[PDB]
């Protein structure tokens, strides 16, 4: 019940908007953490000259318009959000062939209370 | 009076009244110039 | 025509949210009982290890807020819900290759009113 | 007075309240009988 009025709350269209990114202090750079973590090693096609991966991009980053109050809500510390609706910096293979850039599945983002 | 609300408030403005499939001339006699480029990522096969 | 008000009543997007898992009294435990059943053993390429089978994973878990009163409508047990809709666990195979994760289908799932 | 337009109003008529999910039958006992038919275009392979 909490969890979903919470949600609202954060997500507000007229509140929170996924266009424009978030900065603070005349346009200061928000830093991007990533670090990358292959599961298994697919194949690599010498033919061809194409390796095959599975990989996990773990990425963080600062965002300060989502943070809450957290003894109002029941002290919560983390909470779940889908990653279409959040604003998400873009980071695909550069040198990528096969056409296919982006990830696959979009997995749901963790979201702490200081931001 | 931050920076973000600003962009906020002119992306607001600007898409209230923008239809998409218009093509945005001053007068239908003039025309749109289309610089095109091209880049080369690699030669796959 | 009961049926149809009933699952408007259920499926309300304001009553029901999708995107929160239903908890109680402060992340209580939901258990999810999942067993597996063998079609058939469509194929094995043991030159690119790869096993090609058929299962049908069943899933079942106790839900507080899709419950309804049996006695209001004509005494209905039993109502089919669309799976998009309702929430649903994440169960998908991690050792998986070719990419896909999640099921095909996306049957209907069955409801009782106990929850 | 066209057709068109009378089509319109009867499209706006029905769907107006009507559901998806619901397995449209007068009552719960009563059932449905779905006619089934087959036609192979051709034999791939």
């Amino acid at each position: 019940d909490t969890e979903e009025r919470l949600v609202e709350h954060l997500l507000d269209p007229s509140r929170y908007n996924k266009l424009i990114r978030p900065a603070t202090n005349g346009s200061e750079l928000v830093t991007v953490q990533l670090m990358v973590s292959l599961a298994q090693l697919i194949s690599v096609h010498e033919r061809e000259q194409i390796m095959t991966t599975n990989v996990w991009l773990t990425q963080e980053w600062e965002d300060y318009r989502l943070t809450w109050k957290p003894e109002e809500f029941d002290n919560m510390k983390k909470v779940r959000l889908p990653s279409k609706h959040i604003w998400l910096p873009d980071v695909v293979l550069y040198n990528n062939a096969d056409g296919m850039y982006e990830v696959s599945f979009y997995s749901n983002a963790v979201v702490s209370y200081d931001g | 009076e931050t920076r973000a609300h600003a962009e906020e408030r002119l992306l607001k403005k600007l898409f209230s009244g923008y239809n998409k499939w218009s093509r945005p001339v001053a007068n239908i006699s003039d025309v749109v110039l289309v610089r095109f480029g091209l880049s080369i990522a690699q030669l796959i096969d």
